[PDB]
């Protein structure tokens, strides 16, 4: 008795009708640029892992960002490269400028067009109600695009949203966990950051889709309008689901598990307990009340749902009343 | 030692 199959409600077959070269990253041949074009200027507080630097293109004195990919699984590298190249020029997507490698160590690096290195996490506490809606809308522009291009980001979080507030420009970055969506395909659930993992990842449901990014976006929104970062603050993957269940309730969780015939890790039995669904108004207080509205709560309610199929798509999200003034001002 | 994974460090040595 295995799990019930699932399909994305939107963009389900975008990759099936595209040439093979588009999504078949393993057959992609990487073309190397000249590493001598670039010199490191200063290290950036990023993943602190596969390390990222501010750099300069000394051939034209343009500022760039360099991401050295150490260690080196070759398959994961080609995936990120292919996705970056596929999405290049798209709305609010970071631009891959070049690909180089150390002639000696053979260690590859990506070179990105320069982006103002303030992340949504640094920016949000100073933003008004309107600005949050504005930037949330901008993020939806990027997600709807990448989803329409048959790609799920799978690592949506404040750290991966670069914002130049001066020029009101936004870029979605770090596509190292991103993947092509193919209807019916089972994916690895060990993706995203713990605080932004969807219930599908936590209960080990592999046939997930773009809607994973929408849960992550919901976590971001909740943390910002309620001023509680991160909103679901688990100490591990197991506790993470517990933190969610204390808000969304255990009844809908078990409805979700039943609906898709999911086999829950038996270790959840003694930790999950029984919890009522909490009204969103419970998280509202004097310090955050200026960021909360009936529209924000309704919008949030339609993102943070166990059932990935029931969550708003990126496109449906952009049509929500929460963004009415933003859309009207854009025209 | 002004090289880091092949890259020269800007302004080094
Ligand atoms: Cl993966
Ligand atoms: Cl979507």
């Amino acid at each position: 008795s295995g799990p019930v199959p699932s399909r994305a409600r939107v963009y389900t077959d975008v990759n099936t009708h595209r040439p093979r070269e588009y999504w078949d990253y393993e057959s992609h041949v990487v073309e190397w640029g000249n590493q001598d074009d670039y010199q490191l200027v200063r290290k950036l507080g990023r993943g602190k892992y596969s390390e990222v630097f501010e750099a300069i293109n000394i051939t034209n004195n343009e500022k760039v960002v360099v991401k050295i990919l150490k260690p080196v699984k070759k398959k994961k590298i080609k995936r990120e490269i292919k996705i970056l190249e596929n999405l290049r020029g798209g709305p609010n997507i970071i631009t891959l400028a070049d690909i180089v490698k150390d002639p000696v160590s053979r260690t590859p690096a990506l070179v990105f067009e320069h982006v103002n290195n303030t992340d949504f996490k640094q920016l949000y506490q100073t933003l008004t109600d309107y600005d949050i809606r504005f930037y949330m809308y901008e993020i939806l522009k990027a997600l709807d695009y990448c989803h329409s291009m048959g790609i799920m980001h799978r690592d949506v979080k404040p750290h991966n949203v670069m914002i130049d507030h001066e020029h009101r420009k936004l870029r979605l970055i770090d596509w190292g966990l991103a993947e092509f969506y193919h209807p019916g395909q089972e994916y690895n659930v060990r993706v995203a950051s713990r605080y932004f993992k969807g219930p599908e990842l936590l209960v080990d449901y592999q046939m997930y889709d773009y809607s994973l990014d929408m849960w992550s976006l919901g976590c971001m929104l909740a943390s910002m309008i309620f001023r509680k970062e991160p909103f679901f603050h688990g100490h591990d993957n197991y506790d993470q689901l517990v933190r969610i269940a204390k808000v969304l309730g255990t009844e809908d969780l078990y409805d979700y598990i039943d609906k898709y015939n999911i086999e829950l890790d038996p270790r959840f039995n003694d930790i999950l307990g029984r919890h009522s669904r909490k009204r969103w108004e419970r998280f509202v207080h004097s310090e955050n009340q200026h960021l909360v509205s009936p529209e924000a709560l309704d919008f949030l309610d339609k993102l943070l749902r166990y059932d990935h199929q029931s969550r708003l798509t990126a496109r449906e999200a952009m049509e929500h009343p929460y963004f009415y003034t933003v859309v009207k001002d854009q025209a | 030692g002004c090289r880091l994974y092949g890259f020269k460090i800007h302004g080094c040595g």
